[PDB]
């Protein structure tokens, strides 16, 4: 009942920029390997044992923030269902430690080498410590993201990453078929060690606020060329399709002359011998037809891409100059290849866009063909292993190769222009990819509400390290975390990306900023005005207005605020050190404004919008959702009914809704070994508890999921289905296989409402409400479901001491949506008996006021720690690898909520 | 929209070159239709020079000018179409930029009046005010992102020195004509010299701006001395002489609106330097522009003449303040507003220089001396009252606010403890005390509660009076 307190250590994660994944048709390899060597561990730097775990983590979901979190904080690898760790004695996943057997078991100690193997084919994760196998594997987990090596640690550790190649020589041979992780570094990036989803970093003049990080997806490695099924080319284009192959054969042979190639019966890059390097006609026709398939695709692409191409000119094709190779830059045979002379041809800027898309599609077609042949990307080329450094989609390719492919396609475009063919650039159709979710796009930083100012003249600066979408200004204390700054009446900000001021909408103001530009935000609560200055010069509207906002009511007050978009970095200076301000003296000092934190011993505490979904009570004034508490009648139990307030009306909000009850049911610590009246002896000794959900007629059962969630469910997916549920299997065995334990872990044990509807012709909106019942046996860990009184096939098994919250995930399709029915069955106790100790022997159903419906909020306010762990990352050498070091301890006093199992 | 490089390319180029060439060929002409059309013709080529893509005053570097006919077109062509085969011969009667600047250079320092330079003022100067800014950004001293494209040499020879020489020269031409009766062209060079003031050098402040504004200050002081001379001796003849000061206040308001737009854009480009590092002359010029304002705040004629000038001559009074925002690629009182009036716009843009002189310890004296001025005391009554109340200045220990204000003030490079002499403090509070006193009379006119909407008898008796 009472809130619990304790001192815990801060834990930080460090990863290489190595991301691997599995997808249908992806260009990535499937098996990867890396090692971590422990150099120095202090077992007890503080009163709490030193944290150190090694494993793999998933990009979409593993976001451990400093401070509080699941359990008792200090979340690292294995503290969620997106990470899988190993600390020397246990396998960590879902914040549960499962002991694992290895020869000479011990917590990770200096001079220990941990080898982590990832096999995406199964999928499976396996470990070896000091060369001996660890008798335990993670398997059958989700694959909807990219995996990266990760180490989680508290202060007092010193480890080194061993990634193979020049980034750390392996102490042990990787198992056959597994690739070193250094081969997975992308062409456009160098290898490095970085934090994971940081909102803050050190800078020259002070801390830098960081927005969300742009992250790749496992589908970004799947080449997606334009469709070319419509094989219908104009007959005049068909004849030149073979001719286009002959010319392009000459240019890329001509470039081989610049590289030093000569003729040869053998075609080798190193030997610089080439049978094709004589002439377009002299080159063998079967060798010519090698590229006819691709050459035909080039002409087919403009038709596919929407470009209009036709026989504009025929006499131009008949008469054209021919550029010939110089006799000095000579190949062995003595003939001069004659590609078309095309100096007279010019391309419009719109045309220069088409070649870029043409080179894009040409690379993708080649990439997807190689994947079907078994090729995979690798930083180090391995021809026998079918590994290619260019086996990556076009946007991920480096500029050096990207420009080269562009030039070759440009000549092909020039060749069509040389013959005089009309090339019509299609009207470009813009599209928005939305790589990240709606909420992990803007991160809002504001001062603590205790710093709210209701009088005086105040000033602070905001340096734009980047030039993208960031807003800075003043906000009211009740600012919502999930609303863009200035979209409502709770903030007065200035958007320097395109020069706008935001308050209840946007209107032009000022000019866009540049890198290093400092915005001076001034508020005058005596005159009720807000002034923005850029580099000491007062910004003005499309008029003589020297003030951005006027006639602002003081009310509860104002707070400095800033929002950062993806990839955006900004510096916030509240003026604690008056000499640190760069434009305060130029504009603001003489006008009577003061720095916001002029006389304060400690730096101003800041709160940021944490995009980790949490369950919160449904607000009593929520515009769209209403929850009403039904009392128990003679024929009905107490209920919690949900209704859509604005269904059918304009502006109605229809989106996936994640609901749960505010109190859990805890399974017993130890499990047992191996008319319509309740029998008093049976009902007083049973451990089975029941609750049902009534899906009202009109609400589609296909949009309803009923079941339980563990206290670590933070998945606010708008396209939710049972395939999105986190899952993982932890399997233990003896010295030689012989699986003796295989536990299945998850956070969402639900059944789909669409499994309980007969495939009728129509009438899916039935006359009868669907009443899905849920049964839990706290003494055996077995959970069963009923459709309409008929037992369902699905069932679940859970470990002891598991907390389950009754939850329903629904997409509303009616004014009446669902109804939690807190009733009972024959010889089965209701939920109130399990939730409350005082009602353990009370078979009468109850709905006490503490029990209430909660909804999943995507964004919440979180307090930024005053101090952060100092982590030093460096490349120790070619053989030593990359070193991670953290020595100075940091401790925070955690407040633990027991029933929610979070701190 | 920078269409000069892509619109006037091959045969439009000769077309406007003929247009440019004939309009300026009006130099050797003195006719009445010429006289009235000079404002129309001056604005015509001024917008032409901003658009022409060829350095038509610098024929020696056209071989480096790709956006000209002589590079885009072959010598084989350009002969079927009538051309003199040389870019230097296209318009032989326009003196080169080095010559043209030198022509005006001796003209301004010679003290000539507008009558002998109507072409130079109405037409020659406006093109130079537009020619020179165009070739700054494409010539030397430009910030070139030319790592790949640094091969082509610059095709023009315009530097900051050329821009600054002309600006002071235009400043010199106005002060030579500072006192004549009629000059409707001052507002036209006021709007033409704005683009070139953006690259004035800090040496310009002392040499030109201080002497010119100082003469205006002593001009206004002499006239307001005549005005208060009239009002102290009331007579029916005071009207015959009220028009005299009205005429004198009209010529001053004409001269103020001839120079202040140049100061305003000058000050905006030099406040940052003046405050980070204190400047002696900048503090002097505040005392100069400040005394002019207190005249306008005190004299009633100065108020009306400033307003009469704006409405009759259609002074925007808004572009003079929004120029920086639009140059940097960014209803109520659009016709005229005191908030956007130039005289108070000059001081509000120049207040930080004056307030920077006073230490925060004098904050008590500022409120102290303002009270005497609100009690209608002269500049000598405050000085003696400030002298006897030197112990009322603030104490750093008694105010947490002053602890950091002092430290920031002492950290300024030009600050010396010897500057706190008893005569120096009383001067610097007295001068500002006059300024902030009259300024708050304007931002808060406090004329309300005197004549509020009263509807004495109109709403029911408007029919009778009509």
């Amino acid at each position: 009942l009472l809130l619990q307190t304790n001192l815990i250590n801060y834990v930080t994660s460090i990863r290489p920029n190595i991301f691997v994944g599995r997808a249908e048709g992806s260009t990535q390899y499937g098996k990867w390997y890396f090692e971590v060597m422990v150099d120095e561990v202090v077992p007890f730097l503080t009163a709490q044992a030193t944290h150190l775990r090694v494993g793999w983590a998933l990009t979409e979901g593993y976001s451990p923030y400093p401070g509080g979190g699941e359990g008792w904080g200090g979340n690292g690898v294995g503290d969620d269902l997106y990470s899988y760790g190993f600390d020397g004695l246990h396998l960590w996943t879902g914040h549960v430690a499962r002991p694992v057997t290895s020869p000479g078991q011990h917590l990770l100690a200096p001079e220990d080498v941990v080898s982590c193997c990832l096999d995406l084919s199964v999928p499976s994760i396996s470990f070896r410590i000091n060369g001996c196998p660890v008798q335990g594997v993670f398997e059958a987990f989700n694959l909807d993201g990219l995996f990266f090596p990760v180490v989680s640690f508290s202060a007092g550790v010193k480890v080194r990453f061993l990634l193979g190649g020049r980034h750390g020589e392996f102490k042990f041979l990787p198992p056959p078929g597994y690739a070193p992780c250094h081969e997975a570094v992308l062409p456009r990036e160098r290898l490095r060690l970085e934090p994971i989803k940081e909102y803050r970093r050190e800078g020259p003049r002070g801390p830098h606020l960081v927005g969300p990080s742009r992250c790749l997806s496992h589908t970004d490695f799947v080449p997606c060329p334009v469709d070319t099924v419509q094989i219908v080319l104009p007959p005049h284009l068909e004849r030149i399709r073979e001719k286009l192959a002959e010319n392009i054969h000459e240019l890329w042979a001509l470039t081989r002359i610049e590289q030093g190639w000569t003729y040869g019966p053998v075609r080798d890059d190193n030997k610089r011998l080439h049978p094709c390097l004589v002439n377009f006609h002299s080159l063998p026709e079967p060798e010519r037809n090698y590229n006819l398939q691709m050459s035909g695709e080039t002409l087919k692409t403009l038709l596919a891409l929407g470009c209009h191409v036709g026989m504009a000119d025929e006499k131009a094709e008949d008469n054209l100059k021919k550029t010939k190779l110089p006799k000095t830059y000579m190949m062995s045979n003595g003939y001069k290849p004659a590609p078309l002379d095309l100096s007279h041809v010019r391309l419009t800027p719109a045309q220069t866009t088409l070649v870029d898309r043409l080179a894009e599609n040409g690379h993708n077609v080649w990439a997807r063909d190689r994947v079907a042949q078994g090729w995979s990307y690798s930083a180090v080329q391995d021809i026998p292993a079918r590994r290619n450094p260019r086996l990556v989609p076009y946007r991920l390719l480096d500029e050096a190769t990207k420009r080269s492919n562009r030039d070759s396609l440009c000549q092909a475009v020039r060749t069509l222009l040389g013959y005089g063919y009309n090339i019509e650039p299609p009207d470009q159709e813009p599209s928005q990819v939305e790589n990240q979710s709606r909420w992990d796009r803007v991160r809002i930083f504001r001062a603590e509400k205790s710093y709210t100012v209701q009088s005086g003249r105040w000033y602070f600066e905001f340096e734009a390290v980047t030039t993208g979408e960031m807003r800075v200004g003043w906000a009211r204390p009740e600012l919502r975390p999930d609303v863009e700054l200035g979209a409502d009446e709770l903030a007065y900000v200035f958007n320097g990306h395109r020069g706008q001021r935001w308050h209840l909408g946007s209107e032009p103001f000022g000019r866009p900023w540049q890198s290093g530009d400092v915005v001076g935000c001034m508020i005058d609560l005596t005159e009720n005005t807000i002034i923005f200055t850029l580099n000491g010069e007062v910004l003005m509207s499309d008029s003589g207005s020297e003030t951005a906002f006027r006639e602002i009511e003081i009310g509860d007050g104002f707070l400095p605020v800033c929002s950062l978009g993806p990839g955006q970095v900004g510096h916030l200076n509240l003026g604690q050190d008056v000499s640190s301000l760069r434009f305060f003296a130029i504009c603001g000092l003489q006008e009577g404004f003061e720095p916001f934190a002029i006389n304060m011993q400690r730096p101003v505490t800041t709160w940021f919008s944490k995009s980790l979904p949490q369950f919160e009570p449904v607000p009593p004034e929520h515009p769209h959702y209403e929850v009403a508490r039904m009392d128990g009648t003679v024929d009905t139990p107490p209920c919690l009914r949900l209704a859509h307030r604005t269904w059918g009306s304009q502006n109605s909000l229809v989106e996936m809704l994640f609901l749960r009850l505010s109190l859990p049911v805890q399974f017993h610590q130890h499990f047992r070994c191996t008319d319509n009246r309740d029998d008093p002896e049976i009902i007083l000794n049973t451990t089975t508890y029941y609750y049902s959900v009534r899906v009202f007629a009109g609400q589609e059962p296909s949009c309803v999921w009923v079941g339980w969630v563990t206290p670590d469910y933070h998945q606010h997916d708008m396209n939710f289905d049972l395939s999105k549920v986190r899952a993982v299997t932890v399997t233990m065995g003896d010295e030689q296989g012989n699986v003796h334990s295989s536990l299945k872990c998850s956070n969402c044990y639900m059944v789909w409402g669409g499994d309980f509807v007969s495939p009728g012709q129509q009438g899916r909106i039935s006359h009868t409400d669907l009443v899905i019942g849920c049964l839990v046996d706290l003494a055996t860990g077995l959970m069963t479901f009923t459709a309409n009184g008929k037992e369902s096939n699905t069932f679940f098994q859970v470990e002891p001491n598991t907390k389950l919250f009754p939850a329903v995930f629904v997409l509303p399709t009616h004014q009446n949506v669902i109804q939690f029915e807190l009733g009972k069955q024959k010889n089965i106790m209701p939920l109130s008996a399990a939730m409350f100790l005082s009602e353990r022997k009370n078979p009468a159903p109850q709905c006490p006021p503490r029990l209430e419906v909660q909804m999943l909020m995507p964004v919440s306010w979180s307090r930024m720690p005053n101090h952060f762990l100092q982590v030093e990352t460096r490349r120790a050498g070619e053989r030593l690898g990359w070193a991670v070091q953290c020595q100075d301890p940091l401790t925070m006093m955690a407040l633990h909520i027991p029933e929610e199992n979070r701190c | 929209h920078q269409f000069g490089d892509d619109v006037i390319l091959d045969d439009v180029q000769v077309s406007c070159y003929r247009t440019l060439c004939s309009i300026y060929s009006l130099g050797t002409t003195k006719n009445t239709y010429v006289e009235k059309l000079r404002p129309a013709l001056g604005e015509c080529l001024a917008r032409l020079a901003a658009a022409m893509p060829v350095a038509f005053l610098e024929p020696q570097l056209n071989e480096y000018n790709a956006c000209s006919v002589y590079t885009t077109k072959s010598p084989r062509e350009r002969a079927i179409l009538g051309l003199p085969n040389s870019v230097e011969e296209m318009c032989p009667d326009i003196p080169v930029l080095d010559r043209l600047m030198a022509d005006i250079g001796g003209l301004a320092e010679s003290g000539a009046r507008y009558t002998e330079m109507p072409h130079v003022i109405e037409i020659t100067l406006p093109m130079l005010c537009s020619y020179l800014p165009r070739w700054w950004e494409r010539g030397p001293e430009a910030p070139p992102p030319a790592l790949p494209a640094g091969a082509p040499p610059p095709c023009t020879a315009v530097t900051s020195d050329h821009l600054n020489s002309l600006l002071g020269n235009i400043l010199r031409i106005i002060v030579n004509n500072l006192g004549i009766d009629e000059a409707t062209w001052m507002k036209r060079l006021a709007v033409f010299a704005q683009p070139i003031v953006s690259r004035a050098r800090p040496e310009l402040l002392h040499s030109h701006f201080i002497p010119t504004i100082g003469r205006l200050r002593k001009r206004a002081g002499k006239v307001v001395a005549e005005e208060e001379q009239l009002r102290l001796e009331a007579k029916a003849e005071a009207e015959e002489g009220e028009l005299l000061v009205r005429d004198e206040f009209s010529v001053l308001c004409r001269d103020l609106y001839a120079l202040y737009p140049l100061l305003i854009r000058y000050v905006d480009n030099n406040r940052a330097h003046w405050l980070t590092e204190p400047n002696a002359n900048a503090e002097e010029l505040f005392r100069m522009v400040g005394e002019i304002f207190i005249y306008w705040s005190k004299s009633h004629n100065f108020k009306r003449e400033e307003q009469n000038f704006v409405v009759q001559n259609e002074i925007n009074n808004m572009s003079f303040l929004t120029a920086d925002s639009k140059s940097k690629m960014a209803r109520r009182g659009d016709r005229y507003s005191v908030q956007t009036s130039l005289i108070v716009a000059t001081l509000k843009k120049m207040l930080p220089i004056g307030l920077n002189m006073c230490a925060p310890t004098d904050q008590d004296l500022i409120m102290l001396a303002k009270t005497r001025y609100a009690l209608k005391d002269t500049d000598e009554e405050v000085r003696e009252f400030l002298q006897n109340n030197l112990h009322l200045q603030g104490k750093v220990e008694g105010s947490p606010s002053l602890r950091w204000q002092m430290a920031l003030y002492r950290g300024l490079p030009g600050r010396e403890e010897d500057a706190d002499d008893p005569e120096k403090i009383v001067r610097r509070v007295q001068e500002v005390s006059a300024v902030l006193y009259h300024l708050e009379q304007t931002e808060h006119p406090y004329k309300s509660k005197k004549a509020v909407w009263h509807k004495l008898l109109s709403k029911q008796r408007r029919r009778a009076v009509v």
